[PDB]
RNA sequence: CCCCGGCGCGCCGGGCCCGGGUCUUCCCGGAGUCGGGUUGCUUGGGAAUGCAGCCCAAAGCGGGUGGUAAACUCCAUCUAA
RNA sequence: CGCGACCUCAGAUCAGACGUGGCGACCCGCUGAAUUUAAGCAUAUUAGUCAGCGGAGGAAAAGAAACUAACCAGGAUUCCCUCAGUAACGGCGAGUGAACAGGGAAGAGCCCAGCGCCGAAUCCCCGCCCCGCGGCGGGGCGCGGGAAAUGUGGCGUACGGA
């Protein structure tokens, strides 16, 4: 009965999803995360919906 | 020992509380088990509504909650009698019955009678033998469209009567709400004693008279 | 409507008629053993309104229990503790003498199922109770849907778990503000619920 | 046995009135006495527990039903083809037996 | 004595009959049948 | 590819000879139990929450509950053994 | 005196059944401390807990109001959240301490005795015939035996019923 679990406020969790998405559209931050995106045509990378099938 | 300012605390940990600690690590498992039984029950009783029998409208007791209505346990035998539904037949067609409940006022009674008449109007009734319809069974054209209903049957809501703005009359302006409130308390407080004093005076005056 | 008359007659326990019957019957019950198979219900009306039926597989036993309270079975009256627990006399047992009577019938006839019991007599020393038992394997019982319930293994030794009417009266059950001690089904059930620390995952 | 023959005879008759009879049992006799439908009540002298009938002699007297006490619940038992009977009652008789 | 109860409880011995019950239970205690012969 | 189960459809031999409403006339209840005193235990239950022993011991428009003992009086709410 | 009913009570390696012991995490019924805290200690607390005894089941127990309330009323039981460390208890010290309402999980309701009416309309077992037969039952036939009027069965139970 150690307290293994933590409550995080919804507004802060959504805040965290927004910062992650904003930081995912910047080449410097994505490169600084170690991803080899030196030749990806654009950031964010959007592909047609055919790929869903 | 107390140390400077603080709160005085009395934790209830003077028994063998560690012998009776209820953890909740099975909580996700319970949620999946209960969900898996709602689905298996909904499949079993389909196309009957998954929520269950229709429940009546009731007003919550006490002054803290009497402004709210909620689902009751079952329709009263007076409500079912007024709607012309036999009490033993009511359960067979998804109507919940509560023989304990009384009807003190007409409005609540008629509210649940209209509820039962509306529900009876939405009821699609399959014949006992599919190939041999009967008197009250729904037509085949509306049996094809029958689909299981999710959520409580005809959900109960608290609807407020919007009153539009109106010109204030001099009679409402002259009303004294606080003076009226204070005098109403006093009259209720002194009602019994005042009658007792009045009765004695009548006897007190009568004895001199006769 | 004879059972109506007998019931009312057995309410007049201080009348000349009933006093004479109780006194001589108590004398006769006193010359028998503490456990004694009875041939029929001494109180057919009282027995039947407690579930007894006049068919094969229902049996009656008369149990004799000593009257009085419970002495603490400690040597020389020594309890070896604090003064709050020094009592030896004037202590009472948690269950009625009727319940004790049913338990002594149920333990002896381990192959039968105690149903109910009733009062038939008492003197300064003994109370006399007749216990209604059922044989759960007689086909007069197994093939009757209304009595198939008591042939189930969950109903073994009802008298020994406080399930009979006499036994359940000492369990503090009931609805309303007088019986909060047993919300949850029993005193221990209420205690466990009220004494268990719920440590939710997210707290 | 002879109820079977009566039933079979009715079966043949159907393919092609209730006579008077004794009423037995302290519960049946009691209702008849209260209804004044009984003409004569015979009570065994050795019913035990006695409370079964201890009230009947006074009840019959109140309702004006003639009653008698007979030696032997076994003798009343033999009448009704059973081991014992606490009491029996006449409600009707044939005309040749009215006297 | 919890230690003494686990020195002679069910399981510490041979389980001569109980462990065949555990096997029979998994097939509903079927009786009077055999696998279909070759 | 085996086995077990569940759900459906027909035949045979049985059982039931089945309901609703409005009027008319009738009927209706669990006792050494309740309740009371006292003792001991028990409860948050405090002029006594529950349980038990002993004594007393019911009624039938009654009985129980209505968180301060009691009398009178209305009410509400249930229907114990 | 003998015979025969009944009642009460016996003996049978009588025919056919059933109980015992175990396990015991969880469950029900009892019985039941003292370490301990109170900076001492006796009430209190520890605690209706340990130990002790009995009885179960896959769950148990509880459960369809002799309830809650006092509202414009709710409506079996169990569980979760909250009520609430609150009303209350307490050398009113240390400490202890529920309920109702409200939101949810689940949801299901029923049966006797009695009062009555029905020719006991009821039940058990034996023997024979058909069917089934490793859950011993269905139907038919016995002037076969017993139980049961000291009351079995059907209708019916407070929501009223006939
Ligand atoms: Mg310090
Ligand atoms: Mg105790
Ligand atoms: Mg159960
Ligand atoms: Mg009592
Ligand atoms: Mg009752
Ligand atoms: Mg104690
Ligand atoms: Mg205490
Ligand atoms: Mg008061
Ligand atoms: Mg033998
Ligand atoms: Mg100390
Ligand atoms: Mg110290
Ligand atoms: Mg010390
Ligand atoms: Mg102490
Ligand atoms: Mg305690
Ligand atoms: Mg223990
Ligand atoms: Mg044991
Ligand atoms: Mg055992
Ligand atoms: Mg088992
Ligand atoms: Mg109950
Ligand atoms: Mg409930
Ligand atoms: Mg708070
Ligand atoms: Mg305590
Ligand atoms: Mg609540
Ligand atoms: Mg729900
Ligand atoms: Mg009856
Ligand atoms: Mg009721």
């Amino acid at each position: 009965w150690r307290r293994w679990h933590r409550r995080v406020n919804t507004t802060q969790k959504r805040y965290a999803i927004c910062s992650a998405l904003a930081a995912s559209a910047l080449p410097a931050l994505v490169m600084s995360k170690g991803h080899r995106i030196e030749e990806v045509p654009e950031l964010p990378l959007v592909v047609e919906d055919k790929v869903e099938g | 020992a107390p140390s400077r300012n603080g709160m005085i605390l009395k934790p209830h940990f003077h028994k063998d509380w560690q012998r009776r600690v209820a953890t909740w690590f099975n909580q996700p498992a319970r949620k999946i088990r209960r969900r898996k039984a709602r689905q298996a029950r909904a499949r079993r009783i389909a196309p009957r509504p998954a929520a269950g029998p229709i429940r009546p409208i009731v007003r919550c007791p006490t002054v803290r909650y009497h402004t709210k209505v909620r689902a009751g346990r079952g329709f009263s035998l007076e409500e079912l009698r007024v709607a012309g539904i036999h009490k033993k037949v009511a359960r067979t067609i998804g109507i919940s019955v509560d023989p304990r409940r009384r009807n003190k006022s007409t409005e609540s009674l008629q509210a649940n009678v209209q509820r039962l008449k509306e529900y009876r109007s939405k009821l699609v009734l399959f014949p006992r033998k599919p190939s041999a319809p009967k008197k009250g069974d729904s037509s085949a054209e509306e049996l094809k469209l029958a689909t299981q209903l999710t959520g409580p049957v005809m959900p109960i809501r608290n609807v407020f009567k919007k009153e539009k703005a109106r010109v204030i009359t001099e009679e409402e302006k002259n009303f004294k709400a606080f003076a009226s409130l204070r005098m109403a308390r006093a009259n209720a407080r002194l009602f019994g004693i005042r009658a007792k004093r009045a009765k004695e005076a009548a006897e007190q005056d009568v004895e001199k008279k006769k | 409507g004879a059972y109506k008359y007998i019931q009312e007659l057995w309410r007049k326990k201080q009348s000349d008629v009933m006093r004479f019957l109780l006194r001589v019957r108590c004398w006769q019950y006193r010359q028998l053993s503490a456990l004694h198979r009875a041939p029929r219900p001494t109180r057919p009306d009282k027995a039947r309104r407690l579930g007894y039926k006049a068919k094969q597989g229902y049996v009656i036993y008369r149990i004799r229990v000593r009257r009085g309270g419970r002495k603490r079975p400690v040597p020389k009256g020594a309890t070896y503790g604090k003064p709050v627990h020094h009592g030896v006399n004037q202590l009472k047992f948690a269950r009625s003498l009727q319940s004790v009577a049913e338990e002594r019938a149920g333990r002896h006839c381990g192959a039968l199922r105690v149903l109910n019991s009733y009062w038939v007599g008492e003197d300064s020393t003994y109370k006399f109770f007749e216990v209604i038992l059922i044989d759960p394997f007689h086909k007069a019982i197994r093939r009757n849907p209304d009595t198939q319930w008591i042939t189930k293994p969950v109903h073994k030794h009802r008298e020994m778990r406080g399930l009979t009417s006499a036994g359940r009266k000492s369990r503090g059950l009931g609805k309303g503000h007088k019986f909060h001690h047993t919300i949850g089904g029993s005193r221990r059930a209420a205690w466990r619920r009220r004494n268990t620390l719920q440590l939710h995952r997210y707290r | 046995q002879e109820k079977k023959q009566r039933l079979l005879a009715r079966a043949e008759k159907k393919a092609a009135k209730r006579p008077p009879v004794l009423r037995a049992g302290v519960n049946t006799v009691t209702t008849l006495v209260e209804n004044k439908k009984a003409q004569l009540v015979v009570i065994a002298h050795d019913v035990d527990p006695i409370e079964l009938v201890v009230f009947l002699p006074a009840l019959c007297r109140k309702m004006g039903v003639p009653y008698c006490i007979l030696k032997g619940k076994a003798r009343l038992g033999r009448l009704v083809h059973r081991k014992t009977c606490t009491t029996v009652a006449f409600t009707q008789v044939n005309s040749e037996d009215k006297g | 004595s919890a230690k003494a109860k686990r020195r002679n409880t069910t399981g510490t011995g041979r389980m001569r009959h109980l462990k065949i019950v555990y096997r029979r239970f998994r097939h509903g205690f079927r009786e009077g049948t055999t696998p279909k012969p070759k």
